[PDB]
């Protein structure tokens, strides 16, 4: 038969000749069937062979495909052309340091993931007794925060992160929330002093986009929104605490 | 040394103006305005309810401007702008377990502006019957 | 290049990686472990994974049941020294996970819930809904983030190891981001790479999984284990060739022909089972083989639905219900309505055979430990000898954390009894590496790589798939001896520093190559029946323990040929009869 | 690279405040601007509900004191912490915000407070 062709605009960025970034264009074979990333893997293999990208699950459960389409963040392998027909144009992840093409530094996301201390805090209980006894109830309680693939699309739709840099961001804030909420840690107190900084939950003003644009609704949103009346109740803890 | 140059976008005070979510949010954030503006507004028919009648009936009479008739119709609308965004917010900082599945926020939402509604009609009772 | 101390250096932050080096980390509280991958931690395939991972937990099975499993399932190619030290220290593993924060799905008096899968008569496959790999890979490499002992590498492209006078002494590997090679020193080097399913066109493995680790081990005269026997699963989307989970049919999904018969009747796993109740060992839930078997049969008969994306069957779903289908196959049905627009609710999925799990790996002892001392492998990369001819489902996210743990004990001893080796040998050995890189860096030709990765897929996939000639066979060797020429006339054009891809996936290509002759070779050779590995000609058709229950070794010499070997295969209590 | 233990944030307390400022003008808010803003200067109101003298009968009756207290500030407290980081999103720069705003909203605070107790 005969696919169809879609101008695909795609902003590229060398550091070693480009001084700032700039639009490229490439004409690419589609069908209700290609997605974003099929596209860039065409790009690369037959257009431009230095066209540099992220990505590997195909299948939107690894969480490196981030980037930008149309102003709004996705992940490349859950994008399809048959939704662009009217234009397209793809830029490296939002709120994120550009590297390469669109490969963008992750560092900050990293670091922020790593120091809420992401992990089972306190708990003495060893593999021969068993594992923990937790009900559906209990899990309920933060199974959906757990669901977050680090994409950090949540980032790149967050202003108030592209306003200030250092807050720690939506995802960290759930993951924390997510160890904080399982019946099973007991180092709630050992995250707080993140949660409570200025770079913390308090850096958030609800805008409510990341929620938004998060693939795998995790509604961080609803995360900080409630690690923010955490950060209260320890707040109020401490003034009265003079002990 | 590195053949890296990181390109760091800039932010501009108009990034707002972009995307319509963003507009909205500002729209929602907006809504502050109007409603210190009704604060101070009572404040002023406060201290004219002090001063006697005659200030009083001043008070009445900057009401009946009608340019400051449209501003309050316009806050009445940030009003409900606010009320409409605030409550369905709200909901997303409690987390409620009922049998096993995280609920919410529509059975909030639906409390928040049930009670609105009685207080509308009870304010406006107390307010005018007697 | 710069160089990097450290006590034992780990390739690969995927669930075994992670496993390891924790279980490193906790062994040696002072140790220093220099834990690398080419993307970050949670990136790694095992995210992908949905089944679930096994370890006997109801009071009516027994480690002998698990154990009796594996082995049948394995047509008798197990060591089964492993296999006994395998389903023992599973419980422990799992349970540990629970530990470290796993959200494994519970039954209603907060104990964790299992169910069926690979076959297996008693269900014992520990799961967190239908992100089970998600919920492992994560857990594993948060908890991982409380140990300072770990110091990672992210993002960083191991080149090559460093081996001298039979001993490991670190690797080369690439800041991916900064374009610089670096130097890390150890006596304990553990592959945790995973398989390389990528070298066939359709599968369901991530675009990482490329074989490096194994490409690299084959360069330093160790062998890969029966590498012929690669694992198709019977339902995976067209094109994508991403997995609907075995699940959808545990639930009473049905597969039915382009005339809506459910054509596994006539294939020996009658007789039809009624939509409500489905039954282990039948219809849609009986033999993988069989039911990958049965795609070809029917579509050889011409009963498969052509479809743009290439033909297959229908896995019908509709009559699950809502809250089952979303209650226990949410992700798959997200996937289903992304990749091929279709609601397992309203539609049938279209699906077909993809190839999926690489049995083959690593030549390793019942340590992990390869002929080279000091370097270990573990995971999908090696072959502790515990899957035989066909791994049993479940069993592999099971074997990282079990034998993820063991390696990392295990190196952690290796690098501190290791003492010293020649300075200016391993200096030598780095130096080579480089030049070696520059060598493909300077490379010109005019191939393009990707049509060499496409036409080496199809090659696979026509030439090693489910039903196996020698005609076709040796066509496959022929293509990819022919593709190995055209490697070394390709021109890498990108000669950036920072984040060039197009060299990266270049030497990933290379890799593979490697790796699919000895998958080729290994099993034009095997002329016999035996698990994932069927041919059709004459005389080889079925089973032969006589002269084949061996294992197979594929070495890799100097002059670029693959050579073959055969291993005995440990029994123990239960023989092949 | 992230500070190993950052200074707390006062915030809770603006926040709290705005809390339950944002919800008090979230239910009242709009019937009274109905009330005030609408219906009394259009005499939209049966006989002499909303007459100087019930006004007054009302605002200086005890339960009249608290509400138009907290009618009037509590609202104050919700808004203010709204401009004030709205000054923050549109990128404007104001010195001593925090003291501004928030000094405001004690200021009218400490304001309504004598009225209700009476002039
Ligand atoms: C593909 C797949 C496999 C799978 C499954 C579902 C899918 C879609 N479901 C399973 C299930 O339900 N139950 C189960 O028992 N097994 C299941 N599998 C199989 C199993 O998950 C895989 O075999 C296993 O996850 C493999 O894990 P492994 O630890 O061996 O490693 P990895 O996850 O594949 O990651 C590899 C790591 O090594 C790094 N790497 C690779 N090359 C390099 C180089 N050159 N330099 C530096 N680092 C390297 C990768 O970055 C990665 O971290
Ligand atoms: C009558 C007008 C009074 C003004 C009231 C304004 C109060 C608003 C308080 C806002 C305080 C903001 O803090 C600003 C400093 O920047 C640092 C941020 O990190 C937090 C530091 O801790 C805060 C210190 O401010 C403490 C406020 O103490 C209350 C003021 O008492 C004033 C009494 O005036 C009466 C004397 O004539
Ligand atoms: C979620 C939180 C909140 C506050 C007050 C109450 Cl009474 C209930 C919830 C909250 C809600 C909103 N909201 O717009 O609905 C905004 C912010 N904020 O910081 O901007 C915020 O922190
Ligand atoms: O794919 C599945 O859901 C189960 C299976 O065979 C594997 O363990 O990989
Ligand atoms: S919260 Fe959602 S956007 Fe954010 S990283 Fe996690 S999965 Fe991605
Ligand atoms: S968009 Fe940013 S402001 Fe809060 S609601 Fe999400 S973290
Ligand atoms: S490739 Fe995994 S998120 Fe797209």
């Amino acid at each position: 038969a005969e696919m169809k062709n879609l101008k695909i605009e795609v902003v590229r960025y060398n550091p070693e000749v480009d001084t700032a970034p700039h639009s490229a264009f490439y004409e690419v074979p589609y069908d209700a069937t290609t997605s974003l990333l099929d596209a860039l893997g065409y790009i690369k293999d037959n257009l431009a062979p230095d066209l540099s990208y992220r990505w590997s699950c195909r299948m939107a459960i690894c969480g490196s495909c981030g980037m930008m389409v149309n102003n709004v963040p996705k992940l490349a392998c859950k994008t399809f052309l048959r939704d662009y027909t009217d234009g397209m144009k793809v830029e490296a992840l939002a709120n994120f340091p550009i590297e390469r093409d669109l490969v963008v530094d992750m560092t900050h996301f990293i670091e922020s993931l790593e120091a809420i201390k992401p992990y089972i805090i306190g708990n003495s209980r060893t593999a021969d007794q068993g594992t923990n006894i937790q009900t559906p109830a209990q899990m309920a309680k933060y199974h959906q925060f757990s669901g977050c693939i680090n994409c950090g699309l949540c980032y790149a739709a967050c202003p108030q992160f592209g306003l200030n840099p250092e807050f720690i961001g939506p995802a960290a804030i759930t993951l924390a929330h997510r160890y904080n909420e399982d019946s099973r840690d007991h180092g709630k107190k050992e995250r707080m002093a993140q949660l409570n900084s200025q770079n913390g939950v308090w850096s958030c003003t609800f805008v409510g986009y990341c929620s938004e644009v998060c693939p795998k609704h995790v509604d961080p949103a609803a995360a900080i929104q409630q690690g923010k009346v955490e950060s209260s109740k320890d707040f109020l803890i401490a003034t009265l605490k003079p002990r | 040394t590195t053949k890296r140059k990181p390109y760091v976008r800039p932010m501009t005070s108009t990034w707002w103006k972009k995307l319509p979510f963003y507009r909205f949010y500002m729209l929602r954030e907006g809504t502050a305005v109007p409603a210190v503006w009704f604060s101070i507004e009572l404040i002023f028919g406060l201290f004219a309810l002090k001063n006697g009648p005659e200030a009083w009936a001043g008070f009445v009479d900057f009401l009946q401007n009608p340019v400051i008739v449209i501003i309050n119709l316009i806050t009445l609308a940030a009003a409900l702008l606010h009320t409409k965004t605030w409550f369905e917010l709200a909901p997303k900082a409690a987390n409620i377990i009922v049998k096993d599945e995280k609920m919410g926020p529509e059975p909030i939402i639906k409390s928040l502006w049930a009670v609105t509604v009685v207080a509308t009609i009870v304010i406006l009772f107390v307010a005018l019957y007697w | 290049m710069q160089t990097f101390q450290a006590d034992l250096a780990i390739v690969g932050a995927g669930g075994a990686g992670l496993r390891a080096a924790i279980a490193a980390a906790q062994a040696n509280p002072n140790a220093k472990i220099a834990l690398i991958s080419k993307v970050y931690p949670m990136r790694s395939h095992t995210v992908a994974a949905e089944g679930g991972s096994a370890a006997v937990a109801q009071d009516h099975d027994s480690f002998e049941y698990h154990f009796h499993d594996t082995v049948a399932g394995g047509d008798w190619l197990c060591e089964q020294d492993v296999v006994d030290y395998f389903v023992h220290h599973c419980p422990t593993e799992m349970t540990q996970l629970e530990l470290w924060g796993c959200p494994w799905s519970r039954r209603p008096d907060g104990s964790v819930n299992v169910r069926r899968f690979g076959g297996m008569k008693i269900e014992r496959t520990w799961f967190a809904a239908d992100k089970t790999g998600f919920h492992m890979l994560h857990t594993l490499f948060q908890t991982s983030l409380q140990f300072p002992q770990i110091q990672r590498f992210d993002e960083h492209f191991v080149l090559d190891i460093l081996v001298d006078d039979g001993h490991v002494r670190g690797l080369v590997a690439m800041n991916m981001m900064e374009g610089t090679l670096v130097q890390i020193r150890a006596n304990a080097v553990v592959m945790a790479t995973g398989g390389a399913g990528r070298v066939y066109r359709y599968n369901t493995n991530g675009g990482i999984v490329t074989g490096d680790g194994m490409g690299m081990a084959l360069s330093h005269g160790v062998p890969l284990r029966d590498m012929e026997f690669v694992q198709y699963h019977p339902t995976g989307l067209p094109g994508s060739g991403i997995l609907m989970t075995e699940g959808c049919r545990g639930e009473g999904g049905i597969l039915v022909n382009k005339n809506g018969y459910r054509y596994l009747q006539d294939y020996g796993m009658g007789p039809e089972t009624p939509l409500g109740e489905p039954k282990n060992k039948y219809m849609e839930l009986g033999p993988r083989d069989k039911v990958s078997q049965a795609f070809w049969h029917e579509w050889r008969k011409g009963n498969t639905i052509s479809t743009p994306r290439g033909d297959v069957v229908y896995l019908d779903l509709r009559h699950l219900g809502e809250k089952k289908l979303h209650e226990r196959l949410p992700f798959i049905c997200e996937l289903a309505k992304a990749y091929v627009g279709v609601d397992p609710v309203k539609e049938p999925i279209p699906v077909r055979p993809t190839a999926h799990y690489t049995m083959g790996g690593i030549e390793t002892d019942q340590n992990c430990e390869t002929r080279i001392k000091g370097l270990f492998a573990v995971g999908e990369c090696s072959s502790v000898g515990l899957h035989g001819a066909n791994r049993l489902g479940s069993n592999s996210l099971a074997e990282l954390v079990v034998f993820g743990r063991l390696a990392g004990e295990q190196a952690t001893e290796r690098a501190a009894t290791a003492g010293n080796g020649n300075e200016a040998a391993i200096e030598a050995q780095a130096a080579g590496v480089e030049q070696r890189l520059k060598d493909l860096v300077n490379q010109d030709g005019g191939e393009n790589w990707a049509k060499i990765r496409d036409e080496m897929g199809l090659a696979m996939e026509e030439g090693c798939g489910i039903y196996r000639t020698p005609e076709l066979m040796q066509k496959t060797i022929d293509k990819l001896a022919e593709l190995q020429e055209r490697f070394k006339r390709v021109r890498i054009t990108d000669t950036s520093s920072v984040f060039n891809t197009d060299l990266l996936y270049t030497i990933e290509l290379g890799h593979g190559l490697n790796v699919a002759e000895c998958m080729a070779h290994s099993a034009m050779a095997r002329k016999e029946s035996r698990g994932a590995h069927q041919r059709l000609d004459e005389g080889c058709t079925e089973r032969d323990d006589v002269n084949f229950l061996k294992h197979t070794l594929a070495f890799r010499d100097a002059d670029g040929t693959t050579r073959l070997e055969y291993s005995d295969v440990k029994i123990t209590t239960l023989p092949p009869a | 690279m992230i500070n190993p233990n950052p200074k707390r944030s006062d915030e809770p307390v603006f926040w709290g405040l705005f809390g339950a400022g944002g919800m008090w003008s979230a239910i009242i808010a709009p019937v009274m601007i109905l009330l005030v803003g609408i219906l009394l200067p259009l005499g939209l109101f049966p006989g002499d509900a909303l007459s100087y003298e019930r006004v007054l009968a009302f605002a200086q009756s005890f339960i009249g004191r608290v509400f138009l207290f907290l009618m009037i500030v509590l609202p104050l407290w919700c808004g203010l912490h709204r401009m004030h980081h709205a000054m923050h999103d549109l990128k404007i720069h104001v010195p001593a915000g925090k003291w501004v705003f928030y000094g405001l909203a004690a200021i009218l605070t400490v304001v309504t407070l004598i009225g209700v107790v009476t002039i």
